């Protein structure tokens, strides 16, 4: 859970 | 830093979606290998967008975004059940990775999404049970156990949740890219950067693995390793  | 606010949001189920679109099968690419252990393209991408993007029940637009039904009458653990959009307040602020994979009782996703951070419901905290950098796979609840494993030989689909939209099941046949070691065989897809944690699911709901570690290549295509369930090596006795 943040960028990809 | 981080590991203080990482919230879950269910968006779909870990399963083949009928939005099956043939876009993979991408032939030979050139990717810049970093000391053999790592692999990437030498072009700084930026694309932190998936969760929210519309009034789709799950959201907030302040802290994070959710869809978590852990009830005070008989609950204890967290289980929204299926394919999640996931977003933290950490690292570079409020940003979404997208895909969190929970089937039956086990949450099993990518490592590269983090460096082994804890999870929650915006101010209610739950710890993962496993983190492995080598395969690039993290578990919650216990050791991961499915069955199926995809590799470059059979054709599959990647279940990639779209920003503010439906789970894009993209039909991805085997691909490969040129390497200092000759060539690596992986999932080679011409498409937008698929969500981190995207499960590798067949049309019959078989294999249900994970998309490995990769990059947006050609500044347009998205090519990544193949990650799969070998079943958690529980060599140690589970109790006695």
């Amino acid at each position: 859970l943040k960028r990809x | 830093g981080s590991a203080a606010d990482l919230e879950l949001e269910r968006a779909a189920d870990v399963k083949w979606e009928d939005q099956a679109e043939i876009s993979g099968s991408s032939p030979i690419l050139s990717i810049t290998i970093s000391e053999d252990g790592s692999m990437s393209i030498k072009n700084e991408e930026e694309e932190q967008t998936l969760g929210g993007g519309g009034s789709g029940g799950g959201g907030e637009f302040a802290g994070v975004l959710w869809d978590v039904p852990s009830p005070p009458p008989v609950g204890k653990a967290e289980l929204e059940d299926g394919a999640y959009r996931i977003k933290q307040k950490g690292i570079l602020g409020y940003s979404q990775i997208g895909a969190g994979v929970y089937k039956e009782g086990t949450f099993h996703t990518m490592w590269h999404v983090t460096r082994g951070a804890v999870l929650m419901h915006k101010g209610k905290r739950i710890e993962p049970s496993w983190a492995d950098v080598k395969k690039d796979l993290i578990s919650y609840g216990g050791g991961w156990k499915l069955e199926g494993e995809w590799k470059e030989g059979e054709e599959v689909q990647v279940l990639a949740l779209e920003p503010g939209k439906n789970p894009r099941a993209v039909q991805t046949k085997p691909g490969l890219f040129k390497t200092n070691a000759g060539t690596i065989g992986a999932v080679s897809l011409d498409f937008s950067p698929g969500t981190s944690g995207s499960p590798i699911i067949d049309k019959k709901g078989k294999v249900v693995g994970l998309y490995g570690n990769g990059v947006v290549t050609r500044s347009g295509a998205y090519v990544s390793a193949i990650a799969q369930t070998e079943k958690s090596i529980e060599d140690n006795p589970e109790i006695e």
